[PDB]
DNA sequence: TTTTTATAGGCCAG
DNA sequence: CTGGCCTATA
């Protein structure tokens, strides 16, 4: 199963079509492009008659009766579309799908769009059967860190001339809603043909609008970033996120470095980690948080957080907000 | 739902009342959890809706006495909570309310149980008090709580009072003694625990409760000497919070007592913890940690949704700041 | 056909209400100035005669004898009134329906006359409930009705309701019923009933009313089950929870002399005896007022405290004022958060442990 | 009858205040530069209401456009007895709904059946839903020539910026004591009512800012009073004593004189003045106090009878200590509810008063 | 009125947006048209008048153009209100689905007048989910006589799967400048008088609306009689302070109790409720406090409060700001039994007064 | 790996 | 007019 990045698919849809086109991720963007780039090359090859099916555990055993039914030979080239639920291929649907992997014609292509599959879901039988001959596309989105290069990848193919300073600026603003990171980029080059896209140039066509969870927001206090913090907070807000849910995510993590701290004279740090099953890529980070806070700011932090709950669930307070701008500020210093 | 022998006469008296129709629409018995008033009830409703009275007794072989038997009697309302829920909503209250104007479904009296108006919501009480102050005829209401003090003041004088005292505390643990086999010392902390009321003392025995408190016993233990109070966690986070915090509260204030030399402690089964406690906390410090761990039990069971976890676990923190010397201690308000 | 005294005795004419003479004086007199608002509004504490009142005023609106400000109560309209039958006053318990769809409906009927009466009357009671949207509903109303119409809303608890409401408003704010006026009613009552009564528990009755005639007539209902028909002072005393004055002030000295031991040992005795410690708690508050009292002028102590006064003057010689307010300050507190500790007794525990610890100063 | 409805008033000339509201839709009328949304907003009982009435009336007058609408032209009677059938009140608080507004605006491009104009006078309009005011929107901006809008509320936080900015907003203020007094004179003599000039300053302060809120007040004077507006009636209704009483307690209690102030405190008792009621007038006193301290011009019109003495005590004591005074006889009123009894508590209240007082403390042992 | 009058019909016309004009321009110019364009931004900032110049620059008898000429019949014909083949669906007075279902059925006929088929969507956050839906299968398969102008103010409503489908146009607010210029213009144009600095003020009072703007002017002309003065505009727009609680904490630091209560007097007549002053004076203290842990504390939020806010943090003690704030939250707990929550108020900040660190209040 | 609750008002498709 | 869905207020 030839696995790909939507930037790839472009050029192995032009080598060989494949009975299977399987779209997995987040990313809204990533999906909508690569679906289209899938049934633009298939109207191409013959393909006339498009159905479209979004899978809830609501489809019947008749609902998946009528789409076995779907393919029978020969009318002009057809591609059926499914869309999934939430928590992808369940028992249920794990099941009709394997109705579905011995049935492909060069007539019938299969296009499937969803979420990331847990891995022992990937590795139900039906999935690995489609396996070599189905093509896999990764549709996450890139994270702070992965996020430049994707830009700068884009800029090229755009063929436009980014500053390594006009994308740290993009990156700034569009952060983890690349549909409007596209439109940045097309809406730049309908600004200047040059395709010479200078700092101070892209600065004056931007908007502030980036997408974050409540997760983005812990991590940047955890590493002591508070600037970033804020920016975190604002759009937070903006997207009208319940703020429980940040006291909540929050915590989790306040209480577990409360806990770390103590123990952290006793035993040595890494052992506690183990200790505690800290995900490894969050390892480092924590320790950098352990060590720039005293277990006094800990618990401050602690103090002040239960007042934000009360003034939220007793009071039925305004503050919520403008309460945790000065929690993230304590958290870093 | 059990019966206790010390409903007999409280009962009795207030049948009487009803047995003349001269009983009134409206009693708010006031009881601790476990004494009963739940059967005490149960007796007045059945007489009530029997069709063939004996006496103060329901006979059983009456249209009326049968369909009560068995769940399904359309003149009796029940108000308690929602299942996965602990308040007692609005609408729940109007279906009842409403459905009372219609004539009794098998024309006899209809009786409204409200299984704990503490736990009326604010707008359900409210929704309450027209029906309650004027019923149609031949209603009668039955409310109880712990605290008449904490029910909506209209709410409160349109019904009677009738206090539900709990035996002495010999007879209690004498009791006791015959349903559970527990130190003659033990009991009688029970007892004192739930604040005299047998069978609320009995049900500690019953679940995992008692071996919780030796638990919160045991970790309170070394908090102490060690000055670790965040340790309590494990044994205080938990849903019956409310409950081992006044455990936790109790011993407290029995080393306040000491402090003070008084006969009577309320953990009569640990004199070792309390004496712990005087010796290794000042009098200043006893105290204020009584009052931090009371006031957040309160908003433990007194806001609806508050993280249990994140309340104690500051409470926790904070205690031992207290512990500090020449740290401020907090001091009631208003 | 019985009913509880709370409800048999509702004034049914103006003549039978006790107190609240202000406004049965405005509403007597503007009934007969001619000056007829067409939104009284009533409020003040539960049960001194907030909507007893605004039946006797639709009474007196709708008398087939005339507008009157004394209405008879022996025509077929003060009658129906009276049990609730009456066609043309439309009462609703605004607390379960509180929703704007319901008072819309209230409005789209407003536009029509009365059947049988002169005027059509709304009588809203517990109308702090309304939704927000019920309440700014009936605003352009509340401010204009058709001529045939008057709104009479009654709530207990007036702040909830918008300013914009209470500006269309006349409020009369019922008093709280003096002692006095509630116990007079007391003995009114009793005697027409055929009921024998003790007067000094006819005082324990009225200062346990709070302020209150139906809080008073619902604590009677109770003295005459508890008691087996009598209203004597031996049982209300022991319902009522009442103390005998020793106990109160024993506890006040062992609290000054910072004598732990015996406070906690005194209260042990009364938690046996079954004492109501909302009253203790009330009682003591009241001896510290005396002695802070007596510290201003000698004299200030009473006739009544003859077999206390060599207690008390000697605890207002010793203690000093300033730590006199202390205590006082500490117990009243105590009262306010009582019926929020685990246990009523633990909270008086609670309360004067730490009262206890004041003693020294330096 | 009712006051509060009869004294509507009829011409801009009748308008009590809101001179910049006033003035500027008569600058425009006659300008000929008048927009299609107004809105009109500020506390209860300022005038909204009225003037948005006064406005369409003056659109409609069959003379011409004009400020100064002739209040006898059919048109002007039939909007004075609110039957003209080109003003169409609305009342956004019963029509709530989008379904509701949609018909409003169905009906717009109809043209007038009597008028020059169509007005739209919507009234309590912060109570119609998200969807309907996006619904006005359109519409809103860009009317048919024979339509207009007048938007009335009490609070205009609650409408969506995208409303507001396209309407002229006249917020209209509250009016001063001064000129509530004035309107309470004018009506109960035109009204032929007897009255104590001062139960009139005493009326319009209790108004809190409201010229209904004052009417309303007026009425029950009127019946509590017996046809009379007297100072015994305004002051027994609104729970105020008659000012030296209340003065003369604070006065015993600077100058630590316990005798004077406790006997004072047994006079107030067999007035059986209300115990909350005193302690508020205190803290009214030690307020303006405080208050006369810092700007002096700053002390009341109404107590002319008592400036000698306020006077007085603004200079004889320190800031500081009337902090103190106020923050006791404030917790004071915190406790009262759980005072044994209301009296014993604004007893105890000052004596906590005398004990911790700063220049002559109660003695000690 | 104003702001309907002076409504752009040309490019040159319009107010800034230089970067969503300008790509425009090109756009018509270079042959680069997108089958569907969504133009969002505040209140009275260009968002419509753009989307109806695209319009004409869509179907100019002339051609395909940047600068339209707006005197064709389709130019003038678009100008007045009534051109055949624009349709400008007013999407918040018809949301229902049946509606849009109508819409769409005449999308495949063709158009009888110009070079496309223009339909112009407004306040379009309001559709329904179905309505949505419907739209979205025709902006998927675009007919190619066919283009859609969606506006809104509030773009976060709309589906990422209708964000995904059309080229989006985020207007700016204008700056302070840019308006001031255009209230010149206009105010020039009609033959109007004014002060230099009346123009100023009303820009600032805009908030970054140009209609914000206009309509704020046309009442100033009429409190003038026909002039906009300082002595008039300055006057109308204390009429409509938001201003108090902010303007108090200034006040209060620089110790000016005649411009404390006066203030407070000023705040009566807005007609405020009190304990909603006091909380968003604490509120202000707090935000100021912030921006003196770090700069960034300051909001995308808070512009036209902004640059005062920023100064006051500088020059204030940060032991001095917790003191403040101690007295104004007591005040709080204090306010309901203060006798007049006005009195609550005024002795809450005289006591912030008397107790004054850095200029006293004076003792006898 | 993402969350308070009770009551209310409201919009929409079919 | 139902059931799904969203929202605001305390
Ligand atoms: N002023 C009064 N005079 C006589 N009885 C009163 C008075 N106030 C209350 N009551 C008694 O209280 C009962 C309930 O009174 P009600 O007028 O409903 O009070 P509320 O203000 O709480 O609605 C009445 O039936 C009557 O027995
Ligand atoms: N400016 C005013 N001049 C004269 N009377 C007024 C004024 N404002 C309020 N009133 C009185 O109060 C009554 C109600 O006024 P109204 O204008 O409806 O207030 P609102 O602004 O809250 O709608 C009026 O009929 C009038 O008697
Ligand atoms: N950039 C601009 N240039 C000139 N006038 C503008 C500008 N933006 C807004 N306006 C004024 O506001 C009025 C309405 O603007 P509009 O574009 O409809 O705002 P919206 O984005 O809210 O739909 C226009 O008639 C114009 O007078
Ligand atoms: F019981 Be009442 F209506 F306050
Ligand atoms: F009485 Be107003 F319209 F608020
Ligand atoms: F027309 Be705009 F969005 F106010
Ligand atoms: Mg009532
Ligand atoms: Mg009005
Ligand atoms: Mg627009
Ligand atoms: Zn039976
Ligand atoms: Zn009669
Ligand atoms: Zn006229
Ligand atoms: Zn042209």
């Amino acid at each position: 199963m030839i696995r790909l990045y939507p930037e790839q698919l472009r050029a192995q849809l032009n080598e060989g079509l494949r009975a299977a086109y399987l779209l997995l991720g987040n990313d809204p963007l990533l999906l909508q492009e690569s679906q289209d780039a899938v049934r633009q090359v298939a109207a191409a090859q013959g393909f006339e008659e498009h159905h479209t099916f979004s899978i809830d555990p609501n489809t019947d055993w008749n609902a998946i009766f009528s789409l076995c039914q779907a393919m029978s030979l020969f009318a002009s080239r057809q591609t059926l579309l499914l869309l999934l639920p939430e928590n992808g291929p369940n028992a249920a649907i794990n099941e009709q799908l394997l109705t579905l992997t011995g049935l492909l014609h060069d007539d019938l292509l299969l296009i499937v769009r969803g979420n990331k599959l847990s891995k022992a879901q990937e590795n139900a039988a039906w999935f690995t059967a489609l396996a070599n001959r189905s093509v896999q596309v990764t549709c996450q989105t890139p994270e702070q860190a992965q996020l430049p290069r994707w830009v700068a990848a884009r800029a090229k193919q755009l063929n436009l001339e980014l500053d390594d300073a006009a994308n740290q600026v993009l990156c700034y603003c569009y952060e983890g809603n690349l549909l409007a990171l596209a439109q940045a980029l097309e809406r730049l080059s309908l600004l200047w043909p040059d395709g010479k896209l200078t700092l101070p140039r892209v600065e004056q066509a931007v908007n502030d609008a980036a997408h974050f969870t409540p997760f983005h927001w812990v991590d940047a206090l955890l590493m002591g970033k508070s600037k970033r913090a804020l920016h975190i907070l604002q759009q937070l807000r903006l997207e009208g996120s319940e703020p429980v849910i940040l006291l909540r995510t929050l915590q989790r993590e306040l209480l577990l470095l409360v806990n770390l701290k103590r123990q952290s004279a006793h035993t040595p740090l890494r052992a506690l980690f183990d200790k505690h099953r800290v995900w490894q890529n969050r390892r480092g980070m924590m320790g950098e948080a352990l060590n720039r806070l005293s277990q006094t700011q800990l618990r401050q932090a602690v103090q002040l957080l239960t007042r934000t709950e009360l003034t939220l669930k007793q009071d039925y307070g305004q503050s919520v907000w403008a309460e945790l701008e000065g929690l993230s500020l304590l958290l870093c210093h | 739902m059990r019966w206790y022998p010390w409903l007999r006469p409280d009962f009795e008296k207030l049948v009487a009342s009803y047995q003349a129709g001269r009983g009134h629409h409206a009693l708010l018995i006031q009881a601790l959890p476990g004494m009963g008033d739940d059967a005490l009830i149960y007796a007045l409703s059945r007489y009530l809706l029997c069709q063939q009275p004996q006496g103060h007794k329901s006979c059983g072989h009456c249209r009326g006495c049968q369909l009560m038997q068995a769940g399904t009697h359309p003149d009796y309302y029940t108000l308690a909570p929602e299942k996965g829920k602990n308040t007692l909503g609005v609408d729940a209250v109007r279906e009842v309310t409403e459905k009372l104007n219609e004539h009794a479904r098998l024309g006899g009296a209809k009786v409204v149980w409200v299984t704990d108006a503490a736990l009326l919501t604010d707008a359900a009480a409210n929704a309450l008090l027209k029906t309650l102050e004027e019923p149609p005829a031949e209603t009668w209401f039955f409310l109880a709580t712990r605290e008449p003090e904490r029910l909506l003041a209209t709410l409160r004088s349109r019904c009677r009072l009738h206090y539900l005292a709990p035996p002495p505390e010999q007879y209690a643990v004498t009791w006791l003694s015959r349903e559970v086999t527990m130190s003659q010392d033990a009991l009688l902390a029970a007892l004192r625990l739930s604040a005299g009321s047998p069978g609320a003392a009995l049900a500690l025995f019953q679940g995992d409760n008692w071996q919780a408190r030796e638990t919160l016993c045991q970790a309170l233990a070394y908090s102490v000497p060690s000055g670790d109070w965040y340790s309590l966690l494990a044994a205080l986070n938990h849903e019956q919070a409310p409950a081992r915090l006044h455990w936790l509260a109790t011993l407290l204030m029995d080393a306040l007592k000491r402090h003070h030399g008084a006969a009577q402690v309320t953990n009569v089964d640990v004199p070792g913890l309390v004496a712990e406690l005087a010796n290794h906390l000042s009098p200043s410090r006893l105290q204020a940690i009584l009052g931090d761990v009371c006031h957040i039990r309160e908003q433990l069971m007194s806001v609806t949704g508050i993280n249990r976890e994140l309340l104690i676990t500051d409470l926790l923190l904070r205690i031992e700041h207290y512990l500090q010397p020449g740290v401020v201690l907090p001091v009631p308000h208003l | 056909s019985y009913q509880v005294l709370a409800r048999k005795w509702r004034p049914q004419t103006f003549a039978d209400v006790v107190g609240q003479e202000h406004v049965l004086t405005a509403l007597a007199n503007g009934l007969s100035l001619g000056r007829i608002h067409h939104a009284y509004l009533f409020s003040g504490t539960r049960g001194v005669g907030k909507t007893s009142i605004a039946r006797l005023l639709a009474k007196g609106l709708n008398c087939e004898t005339g507008i009157t400000a004394t209405p008879c109560g022996v025509c077929d309209n003060c009658r129906e009134i009276e049990q609730g039958r009456f066609v043309d006053l439309i009462e609703i318990d605004a607390a379960s329906r509180t929703k704007v769809e319901d008072t819309r409906d209230l409005l789209d009927n407003v536009q029509y006359a009365p059947a049988r009466g002169r005027f059509k009357v709304y009588l809203i009671d517990e109308v702090h409930m309304l939704s927000r949207h019920s309440f700014n509903a009936l605003l352009k109303t509340l401010e204009e009705p058709p001529e045939h119409v008057k709104f009479l809303l009654a709530t207990a608890d007036p702040q909830k309701l918008p300013v914009t409401i209470l500006s269309r408003c006349l409020q009369f704010h019922l008093k709280a019923l003096d002692v006095e006026q509630i116990r007079h009613q007391l003995e009114h009552i009793l005697n027409e009933e055929h009921i024998a009564h003790e007067p000094r528990a006819l005082q324990l009755l009225a200062r346990a009313a709070e302020g209150s005639l139906r809080d008073a007539l619902s604590l009677t209902d109770q003295a005459i089950a508890s008691g087996d028909g009598q209203v004597s002072t031996q049982a209300v005393s022991a319902m009522l929870g009442t103390l005998d004055d020793d106990q109160a002030l024993s506890l006040v000295e062992a609290m000054v002399e910072a004598n732990g031991e015996r406070v906690m040992a005194l209260i042990n005795e009364a938690a046996a005896r079954g004492i109501e410690w909302e009253a203790l708690l009330v009682e003591m508050l009241g001896l510290l007022h005396r002695i802070a009292m007596v510290q201003l002028s000698p004299a200030a102590l009473g006739n009544d405290m003859a077999a206390i006064e060599l207690r008390m003057r000697e605890l207002a010689r010793t203690i000093p004022p300033t730590d006199i307010q202390l205590y006082y300050q500490t117990l009243l507190i105590g009262r306010k958060e009582l019926p929020y500790a685990p246990d009523r007794r633990m909270g008086v525990e609670m309360t004067l442990l730490r009262a206890l610890a004041f003693h020294p100063r330096m």
